[PDB]
């Protein structure tokens, strides 16, 4: 159990371009293609990522690859961000994965926006961060996922994934 | 997704 395994549970694996619960197009393991409604712009984003004509279908290996780069970018994003970095540094290993998970799903700037929730995590007020984490658009968008991540931060265990 |  780590970020790689946690994300696999949260995102699934699809070798064909798909729509998320918001109508956006993703592929592989949560790799965002485009928020534009056209399936063709999505195919286009795709061939540019891969470097080939894909017709909206990729190999599993290509999926794995993308995933690695994505997890790597989520970590880079936490490390260069002045608001997230001091938080991250302060967390144990389990909670760290919970933050990389939000970042992979919302981006550095989107997570950097959870001002109250980050103040609480930074101060080790786990119950109160969980409550603040729930008052968000994120949670109203993807509550089941958000609920598993918030339990991780609350508890510091892999309980919601087990 | 996405604090609002």
């Amino acid at each position: 159990m780590n970020i790689f395994e946690m994300l696999r549970i949260d995102e699934g694996l699809r070798l064909k371009i798909y729509k998320d619960t918001e109508g956006y197009y993703e592929i592989g393991i949560g790799h965002l293609l485009t928020k534009s409604p056209s399936l063709n712009a999505a195919k286009s984003e795709l061939d540019k990522a891969i470097g080939r004509n894909t017709n909206g279908v990729i190999t599993k290996d290509e999926a794995e690859k993308l995933f690695n780069q994505d997890v790597d970018a989520a970590v880079r994003g936490i490390l260069r961000n002045a608001k997230l970095k001091p938080v991250y540094d302060s967390l144990d290993a389990v909670r760290r994965a919970a933050l990389i998970n939000m970042v992979f799903q919302m981006g550095e700037t989107g997570v950097a926006g959870f001002t109250n929730s980050l103040r609480m995590l930074q101060q080790k007020r786990w119950d109160e961060a969980a409550v603040n984490l729930a008052k968000s658009r994120w949670y109203n968008q993807t509550p089941n996922r958000a609920k598993r991540v918030i339990t991780t931060f609350r508890t510091g265990t892999w309980d919601a994934y087990k | 997704a996405x604090k609002x």
